């Protein structure tokens, strides 16, 4: 309240400005002994909260106030011993129950604190950081106090950063002693940036640790976020992590007879703490020990012998699935245990896998982990038949894949049996896993995929299936009809794959044609092939079934499966459903009939320019088919070239999006790379570049800037010279396109364009000269350095990826910048420069020597324009200059 | 919590009882004693038999139970006293006390992979007990493996070579453990063993034994009167040599991932620095940056993300620096191109963080360095 002491702060002479600076202090801690004479002032409510708020508010607009920036080691002492004061008041406010409920603010205040004390001076940072140490030191053996069963000592003073102002630490239960823990917890979370000190964090790292192995759920969930913050920066030291996957054991251990929001509230820590220390980046392994790993692998391993995929609530089961991912896959099988031992281990593992399968709601935090076992599985079998043709069989081979096989016939023989007496969903869940998981393999596992001739799950099982879900389609009541025809349609994608792998006989290719265009047949009922052809003659009644009630993300997913069919089966009739379904409303059926047409297409016929049909596509703008339709034209650039032909690669769910469908869509289309297909003289840029212009929305502009390799390598340059200019000319539109990350991106992209170009003519050369000279006098007229700073790193790329002529036009680009004063221009583009003379292969003086003409001549009309537009202000610019070039 | 981890609070007998913890040499220990091979089986037999004695006890080994309250003192995490290991001690006392003595010899080779062996041992050794370590630094030659040691350290400085280049590594491994465990009165007889490293901070030391030795300048940099005894040499303060490893970058195999933990190390020392009280730092923040600003989002990978932190306490460290002392600026002239395009950029990708802290942002605030120029001549431009 003291303003005119406020303002006179800084004119007082520190060793007076000391005490001038503790009355405005002595001031607002009365403001604070106003509400902080009693402790249960009125009630909590969640007053108060404008007088925290008001305590930051001075904060910032006085930093100086709460402490001298000139040190004043003794003034230093007294701050310190105030701030001290505001600390206990805090810290007896978060002791109560219903204050420490008020953390939020509670937080902001002592936070911030460390944060500006840190900021005005290291040393004052240090001493309140061991301060707050030692107290949370004092914290964690009170709780060792509770643990071991010494006397526990309710009432406790415990007074730290005690003070003599003119503050009791008061506990008497486990509520207001976890509490306080909640606020340290979370301020050492905050701070935990600075505090690293390759010494003290293993004091945190103790600490944390010993709050883990005992403490409350709410007190272990926001430990565990604490050690996920410390083991993102200093790895795990050896000495905590004896106690810290002791801890992790019996937390897992407890995970099972773990009631339902008691897991919730640590639910999302647990999954983060399992993803940091077990990255899926390989090598990770490396930084812990082998024999703890090895007690976590058994340990996860009699996990799975408990069922925990049943007997737990959350599916979030998602992160100990991905931790079998992280030691299957990225760790190597006999480092922790002997790969007998680990294999017995993943033998139990998939086991129970097998036994959770059988009954599940969804399966993509599951089919993850079979697929990585059988994967392995299959990997191993082609070491054993490293060069023996030898026909394997892995339904033999693997008694893995024989249970799978078991499973998929046993949930199979069931629904035919009686489909009602079964969980419909989860059983057609669970032979949905094991049929796309066949089909994974059937892509993935094979030797085709990376001598042996594998042989799968057997084709008269899946026409049983075809037949069953056909039987499915007709004895439903149609009850939600949604998830189940969803289901259905996953067992689709599933054939479909099988299909893209190895295509099958065209007869029950037409039957699973005919199963992916039921739905909304009577929605299009009425057209010229719709009676010529064969199915529909049998779906007419279950298609009448799911004539309004079909999802359209359904309807999206079997219009694409019906595109990836071939051109010989009703190929009009693919054509005619995706005209029905070209302009409709759902987003994701757009998207979905796009990028089945831009294969669709080339298997009709002119397989040389886009359809006036997609024309009207990029004319209509619906913005997320827009984006998604970029990156399908940058596989159109290809499947227009090459004969609509996809490649069968590896897609490997590295990452999963949750529900993960369309595995074909994940699958990619590639060229026939011939001389005669590759090139192609624009003829279908036009629309592309007019995705390409600013006024389109940015993310399918960057859509267009991650496909813009593949577009300009099926993209020929040759000709077309002023045709060939403008599609240049649009290259750079995308430079002067607005957002800056685009215009990175451009830079990154021109990188590899200059290459894609097949040779860097001259007229080229000069479009490239004028158009980055009116960017740069654009940039100029805005005054934006950030334009400057794209532009340069523009240049530099450039240069990087120059020919003989171009790299001295970019080298004086930059040198002009760098000549005047600027200095980004110089740490940035002369370390390309380095980095290119570096690909030259070259000195950088000798590369100076081969262009030390341009180089001369435009240090010659930098000191031209500087002696022009002005003696000792000549040449102190000009030695600048010369500094600048030297 | 009744198990108290004696198997993972011991020795790690499993750890210990593991194929080579070192990368090859195919090892486990009494393989040693299988391996016949303070020269003579005589005494050789006498250590064989005190570790595996040792052994057994660590094995009976409870020290700590139920949650340990015995171990006290200002040294957080006080493993347990652990009296087994001080049997094992004599073994690799003896193997090490050969290998000095095949290394001050200008031999056989085959003793210095024992001789690395038997320093993962005792990183073992020390990871797992108070009074171990506590009784390795107490006992002038006191426990003259500790000078033998040293003695090694000073070895491997010169004439570097492959095997003495382990030696580095787990030597700095293992007094770094013994650093680490020791509480801050022990600092002080810690010195004779720090008087060592201004040799591990010559120009030659390999990039695993430079982080090493940076971890050791932090935990002695703890101490109150370690930090101004290391910062009394003659060179930089003995940190000049690190500084220029930063700019210098020796190694070209070494990968830029175990150059951000060497960053992120020295960054977090030289806070420490601060708390116990620019071209480096510039260059780093050049390469580093250059590195995120090439990537037009959040890093989604985590070596990235340490990248990221180490922007954030980087930039720390400048504020830090620049407000402490005033020549920080002219200091900068020299760099000042890099350092006007490096701040505004990470400044912009730090706020691209949704996270704040206000401190580090204060000195984003603080800074702000911008647009590096005053603007470029358009005519005869390229």
């Amino acid at each position: 309240s003291m303003i005119p002491a406020l303002r006179e702060l800084g004119s007082a002479t520190p060793e007076e400005y000391n005490t001038v600076v503790q009355k405005p202090r002595q001031i607002l801690c009365q403001f604070i002994d106003r509400i902080l004479t009693d402790v249960n002032v009125v009630a909590v409510e969640l007053t108060s909260v404008m007088l925290l708020d008001f305590i930051q508010h001075i904060m910032k607009s006085s930093p100086l106030m709460f402490v001298n920036v000139s040190g004043s080691h003794e003034a230093k002492g007294s701050c310190i011993e105030f701030s001290n004061w505001i600390i206990t008041r805090l810290l007896r406010i978060a002791a109560t129950p219903s204050c420490h409920l008020l953390h939020k603010k509670i937080c902001e205040v002592i936070c911030s604190l460390l944060f500006l004390f840190k900021s005005k001076s290291p040393a004052i940072f240090g001493v309140l950081t061991k301060e707050l140490l030692q107290l949370f030191e004092d914290l964690v053996y009170l709780h060792r106090r509770n643990v071991m069963g010494h006397a526990v000592e309710w009432p406790v003073v415990m007074s730290r950063f005690l003070s003599q102002l003119d503050a009791p630490l008061q506990l008497m239960s486990m509520q207001n002693l976890e509490f306080i823990e909640v606020t340290l917890l979370m301020v050492l979370t905050r701070i935990i940036a600075i505090v690293f000190f390759r010494r003290q964090e293993l004091l945190l790292w103790q600490i944390g640790c010993v709050l883990l192995e005992y403490g409350s759920p709410k007190i272990k969930s926001l430990a565990i976020s604490f050690l996920t913050e410390l083991f993102q920066l200093g790895g795990l030291p050896a000495q905590p992590a004896s106690t810290f996957f002791s801890s992790f054991l019996e937390l897992l251990k407890h995970l099972v007879e773990m009631d339902t929001d008691q897991l919730k509230l640590y639910e999302e820590p647990l999954s983060k703490l399992i993803k940091t220390l077990f990255p899926f980046e390989a090598e990770a392994y490396r930084n812990i020990e082998p024999v703890y790993l090895n007690m976590l692998l058994e340990k996860l391993c009699v996990m799975f012998e408990d069922g925990v995929l049943m007997r737990l609530k959350s599916d979030l089961k998602a992160a100990l699935c991905h931790l079998l991912q992280y030691f299957l896959k990225f760790v190597p099988a006999g480092y922790e245990s002997a790969l007998q031992v680990r294999k017995v281990y993943v033998r139990n593992i998939c086991k129970a896998l097998l036994d959770v399968l059988g009954i599940e709601v969804d399966a993509e935090y599951l089919l993850g982990p079979l697929y990585a076992a059988l994967k392995m599985e299959s990997m191993e079998i082609i070491e054993e038949i490293q060069c023996q043709i030898k026909h394997v069989d892995m339904n033999q081979k693997s008694i893995l894949w024989s249970a799978l096989k078991q499973k998929a016939e046993s949930l199979q023989i069931s629904l035919e049996y009686s489909g009602l007496k079964n969980p419909v969903i989860e059983m057609l869940e669970g032979i949905a896993v094991v049929l796309q998981l066949t089909a994974l393999c059937t892509v993935h596992c094979s030797h085709q995929n990376m001598s042996v001739v594998i042989t799968w799950m057997s084709l008269d099982f899946y026409t049983k299936v075809l037949k069953s879900c056909r039987s499915l389609l007709e004895s439903v009541q149609k009850l939600d009809l949604e998830a189940t025809i969803d289901k259905v349609v996953k067992i689709y994608d599933a054939l479909i794959y099988m299909q893209v792998n190895s295509s099958f006989e065209d007869h029950i290719l037409e039957d699973l044609c005919g199963m992916l265009s039921l739905p909304w047949i009577y929605s299009h009922s009425d057209d010229g092939c719709l009676k010529l052809t064969t199915f529909a003659a049998n779906l007419l009644t279950l298609s009448c079934r799911i004539s309004d009630s079909y999802s359209p993300q359904a309807q999206s997913r079997c219009v694409f499966l019906l595109t990836l069919f071939p051109r010989r089966i009703f190929l009009e009739w693919r054509t005619a459903v995706y005209n029905w379904a070209l302009q409709s409303s759902h987003e994701v059926i757009r998207a979905s009939c796009v990028s089945g047409f831009f294969i669709l297409l080339q298997q009709q016929n002119s397989c040389n320019r886009v359809p006036k049909i997609l024309i009207d596509k990029v004319k209509d703008d619906s913005d997320i088919v827009k984006k998604e339709f970029a990156s399908i034209l940058g596989q159109l650039v290809c499947t227009l070239h090459g004969m609509f032909y996809l490649t069968s690669s590896l897609t490997e769910p590295f990452s999963e999006h949750g529900h993960v469908d369309l595995f074909c869509r994940n699958l990619k289309a590639t060229s026939q790379h011939e001389c005669s297909s590759s090139q192609l003289k624009a003829s279908v840029c036009k629309p592309f570049l007019f995705l390409l212009k600013k006024k389109i929305p940015s993310p399918v502009k960057l859509a267009f800037i991650d496909n813009l390799h593949h577009l300009c390598k099926h993209l020929d340059f040759r000709e077309d010279e002023t045709d060939v200019k403008a599609v240049l000319g649009t290259l750079l539109n995308l430079m002067e396109d607005p957002d800056k990350d685009v215009r990175v991106a451009f830079s990154g992209n021109i990188k590899h364009i200059l290459e894609s170009l097949d040779s860097e003519d001259g007229f080229i050369k000069e479009l490239f000269v004028l158009r980055m000279k009116e960017a740069y006098t654009h940039a100029q007229i805005s005054r934006n350095n950030e334009l400057k700073d794209t532009l340069i790193l523009t240049t530099g790329d450039i240069g990087r990826a120059a020919k003989g002529d171009l790299v001295p036009f970019a080298l004086l680009h930059l040198l002009h910048c760098l000549l005047s004063k600027s200095a980004s221009v110089s740490g940035a583009a002369y370390t390309e420069i380095r980095a290119l003379v570096a690909a030259k292969s070259v000195k950088l003086q000798s590369f100076f020597s081969q262009y030390k003409k341009p180089i001369c001549q435009f240090l010659v009309e930098s000191l031209h324009s500087s002696q022009m537009t002005a003696v000792a202000h000549q040449r102190e610019m000009a030695l600048n200059t010369l500094s600048e070039i030297a | 919590w009744r198990q108290r981890s004696n198997t993972q609070g011991s020795i790690l007998i499993n750890l210990l009882l593991k194929q080579p913890l070192i990368p090859g040499s195919s090892l486990s220990l009494c393989h040693l004693l299988s391996s016949s091979s303070s020269f003579s089986l005589s005494a050789l037999r006498e250590a064989q038999n005190l570790a595996f004695t040792g052994l057994n006890l660590v094995a009976r080994n409870e020290c700590s139970r139920d949650g340990d309250p015995a171990e006290g003192g200002r040294r957080a995490f006080p493993l347990c006293q652990l009296p087994g290991a001080v049997h094992f001690l004599p073994l690799v006392q003896f193997f090490i006390g050969l290998h000095c003595q095949a290394l001050q010899d200008l031999s056989v080779c085959i003793l210095e992979g024992f001789s690395v062996t038997a320093l993962s041992i005792l990183q073992h050794l020390v990871c797992h007990s108070g009074a171990v370590v506590s009784l390795l630094l107490s006992g002038q030659g006191q426990h003259p493996l500790l000078k033998m040691l040293l003695h090694l350290l000073a070895f491997s400085s010169a004439a570097t070579g492959h095997l003495q280049a382990s030696v580095l590594t787990q030597c700095l491994k293992v007094l770094v453990k013994l650093a680490e465990n020791t509480s801050c009165d022990f600092l002080p007889r810690f010195q004779c063993v720090f008087q060592v490293l201004p040799k591990c901070l010559s120009p030659e030391t390999p990039l695993p034994s430079v982080l090493l030795a940076v971890e050791l300048l932090s935990l002695l940099a703890d101490h109150d009167q370690l930090a101004p005894q290391l910062c009394s040499h003659s060179e930089g303060c003995l940190l000049l040599l690190l500084y220029m490893y930063i700019t210098s970058r020796p190694d070209r195999v070494a990968l830029e991932t175990q150059w951000l933990q060497l960053e992120q190390e020295v960054v977090w020392l030289l806070a420490k620095l601060g708390v116990q009280s620019v071209r480096a730092l510039t260059v780093m923040l050049h390469r580093q940056w250059l590195t995120v600003r090439r990537a037009g989002g959040p890093p989604r990978t985590d070596q990235q993300r340490r990248t990221v932190r180490c922007l954030r306490d980087t930039v720390l460290l400048l504020h830090g620096l620049s407000q402490k002392d005033k020549l920080f600026m002219m200091h900068c002239v020299e760099v000042l191109h890099q350092f006007d395009q490096v701040m505004p950029g990470v400044s912009m990708l730090i706020r691209g963080l949704p996270d704040v802290t206000d401190c580090e942002e204060a000195a984003l605030d603080d800074l702000c360095a911008a647009e590096t120029d005053v603007e470029d001549p358009e005519v005869e431009c390229g």
